[PDB]
């Protein structure tokens, strides 16, 4: 019963060590049309409702407790890797959707370590301070290298000064309050998560807001005896749950 | 015996919008009968649905109740209204005049076009509504990808075009108070050239009016930044 | 539910005293 | 006893489970979102830049303003590479900031309590505002309020020798006379948004995505302008509060 | 006729926590519909039951979400949490973060342990709770005399240990405000050494989380001594 | 509309004994459960009926919980208590301690005597109550004319003597505030000598306690002239 | 029982006006 498969359109995930599917806020995106839009929505596009499987990161002995990587949504699937979903998304003002995700990562019975895999609403994805404007850089891009924790998680100011704290502060000591699962090398090679649609509004101006973030963080450092397979990746299968599109138009050039 | 009372911190205070009445000093006064009157109304909202004129700017920059078209297909758009109550070509329509006294709106805007060129003239136009996200359209081709309708000239003189209420939020602010500037654009293009016979005025004028559509509502009564007529 | 414990607690009509809750759908 | 954290959760026990013991629970309500936040707290103060007889004008003085933003979050005259632009109305800031060299006071205004403790991503409610006099002189004061997004209409006196702020159809208040010193009232959730961000808004505020990232638009309860002879402490109170999607609270410093 | 009233001594007074409402100045305003929303909650108490991380200090004195064990039986204890909301290793758990906003508590605390060492590793631990009166335990043997449970490693990765609510009073103060300093200790000891095969990381890490148990409650809302994040 | 009110002359006034409550600032607070408790009481009056010790002065003028008698018939009285709450030999009895916090009283006072001399000792006493009008008694013979009772020593150790409430007025002031000084006297006399055998302590001690009788009541709560314990 | 003699004596709800009595067992 630790053996499971999940199908979505012409795609299918599969695992022999599952520990179940954690469903955030105890509920899922039902694909309802937004009461804020007059135009009949475009929805139920089989071609767009599947698992897009991609690379997340390389886990090494070097990474420490609370080092992490942030994956923004829908943004990370808004371009090429998003196939028909990204293609349709790029041509609509508004999008409203949930997410169903499977994070993959295997090692061995002789390896040690553990990951915190979770999903959070309105989680800071900014990379750095843009020299000049006093604003962040690449908010909507996925981390391409592990991120070091803040000893004192007080966030990031752009005014080039220090003191007190910023509203983008994220206190890792409490990260387990977010919908999540733990990926423990001795127990399981996969985690399964799911989240509903949440936001400051009935539907989203996606083009300018990454309302949900998929975060993978290290809890206990990777460890292995010499001779043991040293190369360990972390991949993920991401699926848009009942995406609903409104405000059709000429195409937003993500490119 | 007297009733003991706790006097609240906010005493003696006056409220411009206090939900209650005050003391009457000239009671039992009959209000001069006006039962003969007609033309009465209760909701400012209705005034909003009465189509009134859009102010279209000229090169020397002066306004007209309309725009012109002719025997050609201008590579660019003929006119373009920015769906935004605050917006200026509407500055003087009843719709906008009412809207500026309220903080937020919801629903459809209706753009009314009336062809006043000669009976002998023909042609077709492409009216479109483009939501934000990909920037404002720069070509009929692009516009054609958003919400649109083709307007064919003929016996019937006019056309009612509805700019749909497509939005992230249940409501929208009525005013350009700081800067997200707009909620998309309404653009008018020639599909086919105005065609006609010899002996006919080559340049036809199309009256342009705007009004609140059926779905439409306003809320939260407020004051506009004070102004002075020219 | 909140920090209000007064019996005669009406005076001003409900709809005036509070924002009106209404469901879009 | 025995379990498995991996699956996203675990048995939430009491003594009686693993041992010859039992549940010692007593009834108790004071821990409810609504009740808890339903108490008054200072976010800043108002200082008049001018008389009750003149035309109002944005004015700062030792970090004090003649106008303030109704939001729990940090706010102040808009920041600039060259310093906060004090000739303008306060706006939402993305961080808290010292008035000067030492930590306190603060240059920014806000509900410090609510910031140090907002275990949630989004919220909503009505806002009960209280404006209390800091001085002892017979008071003569006018207060103007407006909903989020409304025109400041910070224009000229129409009628001479009277307060420009009072010249509006918007909700305004007139307080004057010995013993008449505090203003109290409640305003409705007036935002275009369905719910408000308790802390952060992971997106740009402009379609061009070039500006004010982390701050949601019209994510406030409007604002206050003052005029007259009296400065006042301003407190807010969360009415019929509701919260959503739990998240981490402000970090607390580990003991040296 | 007017009603005679006795004006109480406490007039004009303002109460931060006054159990009553005040004057409404913008009535009949609809609250932007949010029926679409999920993730809503009513009781701060729930946040309390969500297990979050304990901050374990290192020699160079820096914190970890866990502690380590190995092929040995340390004569002293592996870690020791002081059952006391004010207590510091919890400084940053949701439990403590909520608790510091309330004056008193009652009920069980639940300590959650998660073994992240290799599958091939084994061993047993002795987790214990010691009430006051005889001082804090200095040896597994002593600890074993108080409330305890043996934790055996195996297929199942974790363990939920409950620090029982044993007390003279129906409630307990949430803060170290003056000095009775504590309500006993939670101590973790090795029963048997972590055992394993060649080719396996000799030092295993055990994640340490804490949370409010089922019985648990908080009361009397208050303000913590103000602080500034580092 | 607002209700018109007439504001009474006595406004803003504070009443130490105001028959009404004030504003609540920390509502819904549960009162720490104390259902386990015993020993509870509601009426100060009960404390009054618990017999406590009378302070009898010695030549060198120091006090004893009792008085002494012997094989003789002292021509004068053995002890004499002045029925008067204010009265000093009672200065320190629960009865008086409670009574000084009230303005008036009514009913019986009960004087309790306990014989602690040797079992082998015998004898009889004459306890009497003399109302005012003819001055305080100076001889057993006179005392015998007022209200009295004979107390015989024997197996039973004690005796309860009741000073009857005989008065012109339904109530009596509890304090010597100005001067009518008293409400009569209670005098104790030997009827027959304490008799006994050789080998027995010749001087027996009789414990003297006082308390409010059954009929007894107090009223009008007040403050005593402030004092300082020695 | 105590020194309170006012008829209209409610205004503030009971549970707000007084500590709530509750028995442990």
């Amino acid at each position: 019963d630790r053996v499971a498969s999940d199908k979505a359109g012409n795609s299918a995930t599969n695992t022999q060590s599952t520990v179940g599917r954690l469903c955030g806020y105890g509920e899922a995106h039902h694909g309802e049309h937004p009461a804020s839009c007059a135009d009949t929505a475009t929805d139920k596009v089989l071609a767009a409702e599947r698992y897009y499987t991609i690379d997340l990161a390389s886990w090494t002995t070097t990474q420490e407790a609370f080092s992490h990587i942030r994956i923004p949504l829908p943004h990370v699937l808004a371009g090429e890797d998003g196939g028909v979903f990204g293609a349709t998304l790029r041509r609509h003002y508004l999008c409203k959707t949930g997410w169903r995700v499977q994070v993959q990562c295997n090692a061995s019975q002789f390896h040690a370590g553990s990951l915190l895999v979770f999903m959070a609403p309105e989680f800071y994805t900014g990379k750095g301070t843009k020299t000049g404007d006093m604003e962040p850089t690449d908010p909507f891009t996925m981390d391409t290298t592990w991120r070091a924790p803040q000893g004192a998680p007080t966030g990031y100011r752009y005014d080039s000064r220090t003191g007190f704290f910023a509203m983008n502060h994220q206190n890792q000591w409490q990260w387990t309050v977010y919908p999540h699962q733990i990926l423990n090398l001795r127990t399981n090679t996969t985690v399964d998560l799911e989240v509903p649609y949440v936001n400051i509004a009935p539907t989203s101006s996606w083009t300018q807001h990454a309302n949900w973030t998929l975060v993978v963080a290290v809890f206990s450092p990777l460890q292995y005896a010499s001779g043991s397979s040293s190369d360990v990746q972390i991949t993920a299968s991401i699926q848009p749950v009942n995406p609903v599109f409104n405000g059709l138009r000429h195409e937003t050039v993500i490119a | 015996s007297p009733i003991a009372v706790t006097v609240r911190e906010h005493k003696g205070c006056f409220y411009s919008t206090n939900p209650d009445t005050t003391v009457p000093i000239y009671g039992k006064t009959i209000s001069t009968p006006n039962d003969y009157m007609c033309g009465e109304f209760s909701d400012l909202l209705e005034l909003c649905k009465l189509p009134t004129f859009l102010g279209n700017p000229n090169s020397n920059n002066k306004r007209y109740p309309y725009f012109s078209a002719t025997n050609s297909v201008p590579t660019t758009s003929l006119v373009d209204y920015q769906v935004a109550l605050s917006c200026s070509c509407m500055c003087n329509s009843m719709l906008a005049a009412v809207a500026r006294n309220f903080n937020q709106y919801r629903g459809s805007l209706n753009f009314l076009f009336v062809f006043t060129g000669a009976a002998m003239v023909k042609g077709k136009f492409l009216i479109a509504y483009t939501p934000p996200g990909a920037g404002k359209p720069t070509t009929r081709d692009q516009a054609m990808q958003a919400t649109y309708a083709i307007w064919d000239l003929g016996l019937n003189s006019s056309f009612v075009f509805t700019a749909p209420f497509i939005s992230p939020t249940h409501y929208r602010q009525t005013s350009y108070t700081s800067a997200a500037s707009v909620d998309g654009w309404v653009t008018v293009w020639q599909l086919t050239p105005l065609t006609y016979p010899s002996g006919t005025p080559v340049n036809s004028d199309i009256l342009t009016l705007v009004s609140a559509g059926d779905d439409f509502t306003l809320r939260m009564p407020i004051s506009p930044t004070k102004w002075v007529p020219q | 539910s909140g920090n209000e414990g007064v019996i005669i607690n009406n005076f001003y009509s409900n709809q005036y005293q509070n924002s009106i809750d209404l469901s879009a759908s | 006893g025995s379990d498995n954290a991996e699956k996203g959760k675990v048995s939430n026990d009491d003594a009686s489970v693993d041992f010859v013991a039992e549940p010692v629970k007593l009834p108790e309500n004071q821990t409810r979102v609504a009740f808890f936040y339903d108490r008054a707290v200072p976010i800043g103060m108002l200082r008049p830049g001018q008389n009750i007889e003149s035309t109002f004008v944005y004015q700062e003085n030792d970090l004090r303003l003649n106008c303030l933003l109704l939001t729990p979050l940090p706010s102040f005259c808009p920041d600039s590479t060259s310093g906060p632009v004090k000739t303008k109305a306060p706006v939402q800031w993305r961080w808290v900031r010292s008035g000067g060299t030492t930590n306190f006071p603060l240059m920014t205004k806000q509900d410090y309590a609510f910031l140090c403790f907002s275990p949630f991503t989004y919220y909503k409610c009505d806002l009960e505002v209280t404006v209390s006099a800091l001085g002892t002189d017979t008071v003569a004061s006018v207060l103007r309020w407006a909903p989020t997004g409304a025109p400041a209409d910070v224009t000229d006196q129409l009628i001479g020798y009277t307060p420009s702020l009072g010249e509006t159809r918007n909700p305004h208040m007139w307080l004057v006379g010995a013993g008449n010193t505090q203003i109290s009232f409640v305003v409705p959730y007036n935002s275009p948004l369905s719910v408000l961000p308790a802390a952060w808004f992971n997106g740009w505020s402009d379609f061009g995505n070039t500006k004010d990232f982390g701050v949601a638009p019209n994510a406030d309860f409007g604002r206050l302008w003052i005029q007259g002879n009296t400065s006042a402490s301003v407190r807010i109170r969360y009415k019929k509060m509701k919260v959503f999607c739990p998240r981490p609270t402000l970090f607390f410093p580990w003991p040296v």
